[PDB]
RNA sequence: UAGAAAUAGGUGCCCGUACCGCAAACCGACACAGGUAGUCAAGAUGAGAAUUCUAAGGUGAGCGAGCGAACUCUCGUUAAGGAACUCGGCAAAAUGACCCCGUAACUUCGGGAGAAGGGGUGCUCUUAGAGCCGCAGUGAAUAGGCCCAAGCGACUGUUUAUCAAAAACACAGGUCUCUGCUAAACCGUAAGGUGAUGUAUAGGGGCUGACGCCUGCCCGGU
RNA sequence: UGAGUAGCGAAAGACGGGUGAGAAUCCCGUCCACCGAUUGACUAAGGUUUCCAGAGGAAGGCUCGUCCGCUCUGGGUUAGUCGGGUCCUAAGCUGAGGCCGACAGGCGUAGGCGAUGGAUAACAGGUUGAUAUUCCUGUACCACCUAUAUCG
RNA sequence: CUACCCUUGGUCAGGUUGAAGUUCAGGUAACACUGAAUGGAGGACCGAACCGACUUACGUUGAAAAGUGAGCGGAUGAACU
RNA sequence: ACCGAUAGUGAACAGUACCGUGAGGGAAAGGUGAAAAGCACCCCGGAAGGGGAGUGAAAUAGAACCUGAAACCGUGUGCU
């Protein structure tokens, strides 16, 4: 239920390795900066 | 005492609109009965008065930075004119 | 569910108030010692 | 069929509500599970005012909102009668996909995927 | 008893008055599923302020979007069986409204009793019949499960606010005992009080605990 | 640290339009839905400015926020008749003298204070952003004062 | 807050049962006594509000330092406020 | 041959704030610079906040303002 002993720098971050966030799938808008690709430009 | 008894007239949009029915609001002293007030009216500005309305206000709860205090209480009366009129401006 | 304190602003008074202080020789005693502590509230 | 995070009769309602807005406006703005659910519900009632007859036009009064729309000038229309008229007729010759839905991208507040569904 | 008009005009003070108020403002440390006295009391249904849906009026609840795994919680259904479960039928299921029949032992003759156990109910028409429809007619919601037997306590009531509601307390009834009134008993140093503006068919204290039938022997010891 | 983990406090929302640097969350509209012996309306206690308008978005709001019971500035409560005092008493409190007590004090007579009760003259309509049986209009009533002709 | 008490106020949808009395019709020497009607008693019955807190489920760094849901006891009384 | 901001008064700026029905309990919180000379003006930004330009001996003295340790949180990488 609780720690036995407290989590060490080291730990932690290996524990957060994979805690990331990815670079957004997106494409230059042709005619109309970037985009999300199927998405509508909805500001051009 | 009857330039004792009214402090200030109280000039506001409420008052304005009253003064367009020759009704008139003054600050008073917080002691003062409106009998009071109606013979000093009529002492100070030679009109006669139909009727005095009465109120107390308790005092604001007010601050300047870590200063918090109140305003003074507050007598306000609305005075009626029966006949003449008053040039507060 | 119903608590301790149920306020009543005249059996506030009629109790702690500052004429029922005086009311009393150990009444006055609190008074005197409230003073001396250099307390703003001496009473209700 | 999704389920929307919500009870029957409440999903029901919504949809309802999202097709009979739809038909009066023609183009809206909502999440991508939503569009998705409704894009069927609106495409069936147009294939109803198609049929035109009395018994598909009560059908389609069984979903639809009782809505009033004002036209150009002070004339005013019910949404079964826009969907039985002016809707009917504009897809005579088109056989089935009335609706297109097109990705906005996440919304600011819960970064849910707004899209735009419009009639074809 | 001693004792010693109308009309017209005018005058009439102080305090409260905002706002919340069955709550986001009060009491709960919170914009807290709790607590907070009174008043007003629509329609359909119904005995009803029950039930369900509505009116007046108010409200959509200060995180959302998806997905529709295990598991947890709340809810619905379930073949055949029907308490085999379990400490224990715990929980659930069953009963349930109204109208009409019918109803045991026992009993303090009140009761038990809504005992138990049965029947009916929709809609249309004619003046109780004749019909019509469904699986189903108090077609939803709400509305006693019942019986046999034993222990304890007579009974309604009271109790460990917050693990015990009970066989515990109380009780009406019984008995013993004290007390002749400035009563005894009780509070208080006293004054002064309660008892009681009562007076032995009254008041205090102990024990027993409706009612029925009863309550034996021992006074050496305390 | 646990960890971007538990939670974010009973519920029905959808869309259009607007505003804005920014909108699921603010405003407006339509539809939908919930309470309705009450989630409606009005009194009391309690709180004490939280009320209204304009401006704001650091902090507070369990998210957001252009919004707010939050911040800034300016305002708002009107009574002969409503409730209370200038009337009455209950319980209780207090108490001239008085009785009693090491002190301090306790008790108590006349008397007084004390509503939760008794008495007691105003109603309908209109009006504001914010007050209304209080302001305005209409129509009254009560007490006292004066002027023009038995009280106890 | 809570316990008891004092003074002064307030509240209890509906349904059921049917005590004593009274009247009439008998019955009697008189009185008992019988039947119907009426009557409306009760720490009476069922059941909302209201007051409780028996069981169970949930909750147990709670929505809550004692609650919530579903049933449950009382509900003209030694009632509740 | 007393203290020097956890010390010394509880209190250097308070019997206040806050807690409690009440009696009562009771904090935290000192330092720009010599002098406000307290950053004109330009740029991004709604603002906040910054980068310049100035003031100053110093702005990593810019008001959360002397010095600014450690825990703790990051960015780069020599070896692994
Ligand atoms: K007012
Ligand atoms: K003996
Ligand atoms: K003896
Ligand atoms: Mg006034
Ligand atoms: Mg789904
Ligand atoms: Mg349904
Ligand atoms: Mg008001
Ligand atoms: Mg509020
Ligand atoms: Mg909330
Ligand atoms: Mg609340
Ligand atoms: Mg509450
Ligand atoms: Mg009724
Ligand atoms: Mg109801
Ligand atoms: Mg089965
Ligand atoms: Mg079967
Ligand atoms: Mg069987
Ligand atoms: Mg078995
Ligand atoms: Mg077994
Ligand atoms: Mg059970
Ligand atoms: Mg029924
Ligand atoms: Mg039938
Ligand atoms: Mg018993
Ligand atoms: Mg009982
Ligand atoms: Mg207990
Ligand atoms: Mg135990
Ligand atoms: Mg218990
Ligand atoms: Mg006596
Ligand atoms: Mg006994
Ligand atoms: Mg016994
Ligand atoms: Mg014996
Ligand atoms: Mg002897
Ligand atoms: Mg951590
Ligand atoms: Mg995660
Ligand atoms: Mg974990
Ligand atoms: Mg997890
Ligand atoms: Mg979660
Ligand atoms: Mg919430
Ligand atoms: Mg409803
Ligand atoms: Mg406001
Ligand atoms: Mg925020
Ligand atoms: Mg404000
Ligand atoms: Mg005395
Ligand atoms: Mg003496
Ligand atoms: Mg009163
Ligand atoms: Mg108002
Ligand atoms: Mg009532
Ligand atoms: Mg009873
Ligand atoms: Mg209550
Ligand atoms: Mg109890
Ligand atoms: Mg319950
Ligand atoms: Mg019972
Ligand atoms: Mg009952
Ligand atoms: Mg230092
Ligand atoms: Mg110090
Ligand atoms: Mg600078
Ligand atoms: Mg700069
Ligand atoms: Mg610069
Ligand atoms: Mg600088
Ligand atoms: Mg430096
Ligand atoms: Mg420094
Ligand atoms: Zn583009």
């Amino acid at each position: 239920a609780v720690p036995k002993r407290r989590t060490s720098k080291t730990r932690k971050n290996k524990r957060r390795t994979h805690f990331k966030i990815s670079v957004p799938g997106m494409t230059e808008c042709p005619n109309c900066e970037y985009k999300l690709s199927h998405r509508v430009c909805k500001n051009c | 005492e009857a330039r004792d008894i009214l402090k200030r007239p109280v000039i506001t949009e409420k008052s304005s609109e009253a003064m367009a029915e020759d009704k008139y609001t003054f600050d008073v002293d917080t002691r003062v009965n409106k009998t009071q007030v109606k013979m000093a009216v009529e002492e100070i500005f030679n009109v006669k008065v139909a009727s005095v309305n009465i109120m107390n206000y308790k005092p604001k709860k007010k601050r300047m930075g870590r200063y918090q205090g109140y305003t003074n209480k507050r007598r306000k009366a609305i005075v009626t004119l029966k006949e003449g009129s008053i040039d507060l401006f | 569910v119903k608590r301790t304190y149920q306020p009543n602003k005249r059996k506030h008074s009629k109790v702690h108030g500052f004429r029922k202080r005086m009311s009393t020789k150990n009444g006055r005693k609190v008074l005197a010692r409230r003073r001396r502590k250099g307390r703003k509230v001496l009473s209700a | 069929y999704r389920k929307l995070g919500r009870t029957s009769d409440q999903r029901k309602a919504m949809l309802r509500d999202l097709a009979t807005s739809l038909i009066i406006s023609e183009r809206i703005e909502t999440t991508e599970a939503r569009a998705k659910e409704v894009r069927s519900v609106v495409e069936k009632l147009i294939t109803l005012g198609k049929k035109g007859d009395l018994a598909s036009r009560r059908n389609a009064a069984k979903t639809l909102r009782n809505v009033e729309i004002l036209n150009e000038d002070e004339t005013t229309q019910t949404a079964l009668q826009k969907l039985f008229g002016e809707i009917a007729e504009r897809y005579t010759e088109r056989q089935g996909g009335y609706t297109r839905i097109l990705k906005q991208g996440p919304r600011r507040g819960d970064g849910a995927e707004s899209v735009i569904i419009e009639l074809v």
